[PDB]
DNA sequence: ATCTGTT
């Protein structure tokens, strides 16, 4: 998901801020920019942050893109989904921002490596450190950049592997976990995964508290228009993420105005629905409260208040 | 029968021992797609009858004679641990020998004396096939019962069984937590209450498929309506929240 | 469609959960957080009659409903939502539970309520309720409730805190999280900046470190006894390694959710007079919520309550209305009774295993289970309408006897005959409840000497080719498969075979797999040897199958 | 209202009995059907219950209730059948006196509007309870439709 | 009448 920086106090219209995503999501498959700035998340969940909902991703590097052929090999990623070869990563690798992320990651593995039981006591001539001394020298000594990552991926390579592979629980999924969890439809697969995994924690409206099946029955009345494309993704090739990722890069759902007005429409119809459920809810309770009958009429008002609310038919015209 | 008559392709490959994740990968992604191919040519040389044609494959020897199964040694194959909400079908038993099994009973179980006397007079194992037709081979159950008596602790008595049960019959309370499909009460006249019966009835889907031996509200049963009425007083309350 | 059927139950969630987030985030004060030195003074204690009144400070949130509402849908945007620790009361809940989670988003293994505070495999011996106890205050405290139930589970509560301190390297205090917040403090960073990644670095640490935000399923279950001990040992865990949620002055939250009415606890009782089991009818989590009246306002009850009124296992009418009338307690009349005689068959056509075949028999006692079952596998003898062979295995239980001479000593009663004794215990020597349910044989003792032990053994009737439940915890060895062709392609397709299995035989899953793929093959031509099969299609495939093999 | 629009329109007894031929009304309209039901109720009854088998060999019928979803008759053993009256098909009593219970042919509408008949019993002895009606079983007279 | 925690 590709955005720029407001700038602005007052955040535009729904129509302004369709208009400006509309045309970043060229029709193309090119993003209109000269440089790009691209942080690549895994899957996990960042710890001592307090938000209204828990995140979904985790940023593990950040590069950026502005010489001519490094420009063009991420257009070419995004447009039809080639892979991204090592040498560019490591070539337009960003170190002070991608390093900053592992930061007290290496502390913490370093303490936790070096642990065992201190004793700062060994006296004699010149063996007489402060207890907080061994620790406070350590730290001194341990470099928060490339330097650090390397030794204890050299030296400890089974203990470091193991906490990172905690800190992004649930990183390595298979193609058919995607395909099943936000599939198997191609634009409940593009639309929903972007939104629920990206876009969901970017902008922070109200559907930032719903689930995955809320996600994906909001995304089944956003009934845009259809182009029959020549093939579809199939089994034996899900053992690769290559086939799924050129099937939804080169989706029709990926720019334009079907990518730009998803959001909109999952906060325009979140709000329509909570304006009828809570008006509803309200004539419920405030009839609940005061009812003098007995147990059976009781019972009886409650359960064809709520047919009367939620009946199928009612529902469907809604 | 044609002089083609034992798959010839056997003595054309051999499959060597696997080695690092990379030559195992290698390994079974051609055999999937040899699997695959004879699959596909026999599938289209006949179709549908080769579809369901009765199949099997085990590691080793394996011979079902009657109720018991025949083999000369269980070794390889991944282990795991079965479920309580899986399905399984009896098979059979077996005498086979399993190392992995005995060592872990050695290991766990400090009671070396149950260990070595069983060993000495080992117990049959038995055979599982899960709902995906994989057979598998599951411990002894094996339980230490330690009475304490002021608090004084002593292991008296272990209990070696297999631990398996049958859905044909159960007791009401231990239906609690189950879901079934057909159900038949047999309801005792006089031990009867009425949450026995709301218990009972609430286990299927549907009533076409239950079955009782006696009417319970046309008969004398205890009520005890000290929760309902908690329910009830909850749902006037404007701060509880109802949804359906 | 699929979209309607979960629009209620999307929208009346989110109060639940504002409310869920709102109670997790309130913040103590310094002189109500218990201390690590009320678990030391508990840990130098020999009778609970020495135990003072304090209090420790917890929160609930209820979710009731029958068994059929949406009630643990509810646990789905809770887990993807909220960071909780999701529980079972028993093992077979912690087991639905994962199949619910995992299949909607994503998940860690679920346990059950006992595994988190520490209940080991000699807890499940002690004897509780013993020492008397009497509530001082007619509109009884939380100090004094709390109290009671550290009296009646003294056994196992006094075992888990020697446990817990003992094993902190003694007088060592855990270094976990302390050594990260003395370097947090040494460098200048944020508070809380390093100790939140013990959990990543170090992967033992208890779930009870890691959230406050605790959801029990199926809690109608569990005996009262255990709110107290699900408490006690949050606040014991926390204060003992010193976690960034115990110094942010944070309580647990317990999310309960059952059925209140469909559900309930069980108490039994050993005496060592009569070699008599006991078993009485407890209050369970819900129902001491509920009705209790200092509970009830302790908890503000009112505000932390939710209850969901539908049941998708329920599509018939009259037989919803019945449903209705039974749980909230509604006057049963003369239109209900006539309904319910449509069900009514007599008791010796139900008892009859060539009658319903197929159908589960649900008796009220032991003894009416066994003798069905009895009859069931001599009828599946004798008229062999269908087959299905029955087999008996061999079981044993070794009675030790310098123990037996031990308990004999202390509770006299020499002579005692191992029969009778294993005939009094048959209900607590074994390790699943429908051990009584199974059909055995006949009883025989025997001593055998040297090894000084007695064995007693028995037999046990089976039937072949039947659906049996493994009722424990049993590893399993594979070692083929049995089936169609078709299943077999299935299975190879999909790699969810080898995600089933842990992250650390996939090169064995693999290597198991590889080696009964090359031993699945041969016996493509008895297959063909099918009477009339065909002559040239049969050196077609030869053929095709020699193309292939080159 | 609801409830028939959305589960649809349910079959009242008088119409399931018109589709046998047989009309609540004019009393003996109903009593000719249950002598026709009779042979299986007896049948049922000596499969299930073969010790008080002799007991409805010549039974006469007559009716009791007849509201309008549920129709009530009894089984009155006609005039000479040795025993006085018919014996408890539920529990063996202290022999001797015969334990007065009442039976009775309960005919009403069942799933998919067909016709239930019940067996119902009253028993005078303090241990059944008296007072108290009891299903002993139910069958299917659908056959005939 | 009567279940379940370990594993
Ligand atoms: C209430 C409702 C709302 C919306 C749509 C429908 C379909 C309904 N239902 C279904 C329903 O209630 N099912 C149910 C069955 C059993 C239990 C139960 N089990 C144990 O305890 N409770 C609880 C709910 C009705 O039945 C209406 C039908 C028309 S009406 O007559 O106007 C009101 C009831
Ligand atoms: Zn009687």
């Amino acid at each position: 998901d590709a955005y720029t920086h407001d700038g602005r106090a007052d955040g535009p219209t729904e129509q302004d801020r369709f208009e400006e995503s509309r045309a970043l999501y060229q029709a193309s498959g090119g993003l209109n920019g000269d440089s790009f700035r691209v942080t690549f998340c895994l899957l996990g969940t960042e710890v001592g942050g307090t938000h209204q909902a828990r995140g979904r991703t985790r940023p593990m590097f950040v590069c950026r893109f502005e010489r001519a052929d490094d420009v063009a090999a991420l257009q070419d990623a995004l447009a039809h989904g080639t892979p991204l070869q090592p040498d560019h990563i490591a070539a337009t690798l960003d170190a002070e921002a991608t390093f900053a992320l592992h930061a007290n990651m290496i502390l913490a593995l370093t303490v936790a490596i070096n642990n065992a039981s201190p004793r700062t006591g060994r006296d004699a001539a010149a063996a007489q450190y402060d207890q907080g001394a061994s620790l406070r020298s350590l730290v001194g000594r341990t470099s928060l950049g490339q330097r650090g990552l390397t030794t204890l991926y050299v030296h400890h390579e089974v203990r470091v592997l193991a906490a990172y592979r905690r800190a992004y629980y649930g990183s390595a999924q298979s193609p058919f976990w995607f395909l099943s969890k936000f599939g198997p439809d191609e634009k409940s697969l593009v639309l929903t995964t972007r939104y629920y995994l990206l876009q969901a924690q970017r902008l922070g409206g109200a559907g930032a508290t719903y689930d995955l099946q809320a996600i994906k029955d909001i995304c089944a009345t956003y009934a845009i228009p259809h182009a029959p494309r020549p093939d579809t993704v199939s089994a034996a090739s899900l053992t690769s993420f290559a086939a799924i990722t050129r099937f939804c890069c080169t989706s029709q759902y990926a720019r334009g105005a079907a990518a730009a007005g998803f959001p909109l429409y999952v906060e325009r119809r979140i709000a329509a629905d909570v304006r009828e459920t809570s008006a509803l809810e309200k004539f419920i309770t405030h009839d609940r409260s005061c009812l003098r009958v007995s147990d059976r009429e009781f019972i009886t008002y409650i359960y064809l208040a709520h047919f009367e609310c939620f009946s199928p038919p009612r529902l469907a015209t809604h | 029968l044609d002089e083609q008559q034992l798959d010839v392709f056997y003595c054309h490959y051999t499959p060597g021992e696997p080695e690092t994740t990379a030559a195992v990968h290698t390994q079974f992604a051609l055999l999937k797609r040899a699997f695959l191919g004879r699959f596909r040519i026999l599938q289209e040389l006949f179709g549908e009858a080769f579809e369901v044609a009765p199949f099997s494959t085990y590691v080793d020897n394996v011979i079902f004679r009657g109720c018991e199964m025949l083999t000369g040694s269980p070794r390889g194959g991944l282990m795991s641990v079965a479920l309580q909400t899986d399905n399984y079908t009896l098979m059979g038993y077996t005498y086979a020998r399993v190392f992995a099994f005995a060592d872990e009973l050695r290991r766990r179980h400090a009671t070396a004396n149950v260990a070595e006397l069983l060993e000495e007079a080992p117990l049959p194992y038995v055979v599982l096939r899960d709902q995906h037709g994989f057979m598998s081979v599951v411990n002894t159950n094996i339980s230490e019962f330690v009475e304490s008596i002021d608090s004084t602790e002593l292991a008296m008595a272990i209990n070696a069984d297999y631990g398996i049960s049958s859905k044909l019959a159960m007791t009401i309370t231990r239906s609690q937590g189950l879901s079934l499909d057909k159900v038949a009460i047999c309801f005792t006249p006089g031990n009867l209450r009425l949450n026995s019966a709301y218990v009972a009835m609430s286990r299927t889907t549907s009533s076409e498929f239950l079955r009782m031996n006696l009417n319970p509200l046309r008969e004398r049963h205890e009520r005890d309506d000290v929760i309902s009425e908690h329910i009830l007083s909850a749902l006037r309350d404007p701060n509880v929240v109802i949804v359906y | 469609a699929e979209a309607f059927l979960n629009f209620t139950s999307m929208h009346g969630v989110q109060p639940i959960l504002k409310r869920i987030r709102e109670l997790s985030q309130q913040q103590l004060d310094g002189a109500q957080v218990p201390h690590l030195q009320w678990f030391r003074d508990v840990a130098a204690l020999e009778s609970p009659a020495g135990l003072p009144l304090r209090e420790f400070p917890f929160a609930v949130y209820l979710i009731t409903g029958n068994a059929g509402s949406g009630k643990s849908t509810c646990v789905q945007t809770i887990n993807e939502v909220l960071d909780c620790v999701v529980t079972g009361a028993t093992r077979i809940a912690a087991q639905n539970m994962y199949a619910k989670l995992s299949g909607a988003f994503l998940s860690r293994p679920i346990n059950t309520i006992f595994h988190e505070f520490g209940f080991r495999g000699n807890h499940v011996q002690a004897q509780l309720g013993q020492y008397p106890y009497t509530l001082t205050s007619n509109p009884a405290s939380l100090e004094d409730l709390q109290r009671r139930d550290l009296t009646y589970y003294w056994e196992v509560i006094l075992d888990l805190t020697k446990r817990a301190l003992a094993a902190s390297g003694g007088e060592e205090l855990r270094n976990e999280f302390r050594a990260l917040a003395a370097l947090e403090r040494t460098l200048g960073l944020a508070e809380g900046a390093l100790t939140r990644l013990a959990p990543a670095t170090h992967g033992a640490l208890p779930a009870f470190t890691r959230s406050n935000v605790i959801v029990i399923d199926e809690a109608g279950l569990l005996g009262r006894h255990l709110l107290t001990a699900v408490v006690y040992c949050w606040w014991m865990i926390n204060a003992l390694y010193h976690t960034p949620q115990y110094a942010a002055r944070l309580r647990p939250v317990l999310v309960c959710v059952g059925s209140p009415t469909q559900t309930a606890s069980l108490e039994s009782t050993f005496e060592h007079q009569k070699l008599r089991c006991s078993v009485r009818q407890s209050e369970n989590v819900l129902t001491y919520l509920i009705c209790n009246r200092t509970l009830r306002e302790y908890a503000r009850l009112s505000y932390s309550w939710a209850i969901f009124i539908n049941n998708k296992r329920c599509v018939e009418h009259e037989f919803g209305n019945l449903m209705k009338v039974l749980e909230y307690g509604l006057p049963i009349t003369e239109e209900h009774m006539q309904f319910v005689d449509r069900f009514v068959v007599p008791e010796n056509y139900i008892t009859n295993p060539a009658n319903l075949p197929g159908w589960t028999r649900l008796f009220s006692s032991h003894k009416e289970v066994s003798a069905y079952m009895a009859k069931l596998h001599a009828y599946l003898k004798v008229t062999r309408e269908g087959e299905f062979v029955v087999f008996t295995l061999p079981v044993l239980t070794f009675v030790s006897v310098k123990e037996f001479d031990e308990y004999r000593r202390l509770t006299h009663q020499p002579g005692l005959t191992i029969e009778k004794w294993l005939t009094a215990n048959a209900s607590r020597i074994t390790n699943y409840s429908q051990s009584q349910d199974q059909d055995a044989g006949h009883m025989r003792c025997e001593v055998h000497s040297k090894q000084q032990l007695v064995v007693a053994r028995n037999d046990v009737t089976y039937v072949l080719n039947s659906q049996i439940a493994v009722t424990a915890r049993l590893r399993k060895l594979v070692f083929g498969f049995s089936g169609t062709f078709r299943a077999f392609e299935a299975v190879l397709r999909d790699d969810s075979f080898v995600k089933t299995q842990g992250e650390t035989s996939v090169e064995f899953a693999y290597r198991f797999l590889s080696r009964l793929i090359f031993s699945g093959l041969i016996s493509f031509y008895n297959f063909l040897q099918r009477p009339g099969l065909d002559a040239t299609q049969r050196t077609l495939a030869y053929a095709r199958m020699g193309e292939l093999t080159a | 209202r609801n409830a028939l629009e959305h589960f649809g329109r349910r079959e009242t007894l008088t119409e399931v009995l018109g589709r046998y031929n047989v009309q609540p009304d004019a009393g003996g309209t109903v009593e000719g059907f249950a002598s026709e039901l009779l042979g299986r109720i007896v049948a049922c009854i000596e499969t299930h219950f073969p010790e008080h088998a002799g007991e409805y060999q010549a039974v006469s019928v007559r009716r009791a209730v007849s509201k309008d979803d549920w129709v009530l008759l009894q089984l009155v053993p006609v005039r000479g059948t040795l025993q006085q009256s018919l014996s408890c098909l539920r529990f063996k009593h202290g022999r001797a006196s015969r334990a007065t219970a009442r039976t009775f042919v309960a005919l009403s509408v069942g799933a998919n509007n067909r016709l239930c008949v019940s067996l119902c019993q009253q028993c005078f002895a303090a241990k059944c309870d008296s007072n108290r009606l009891h299903t002993l079983f139910t069958i299917d007279a659908g056959t005939p439709c």
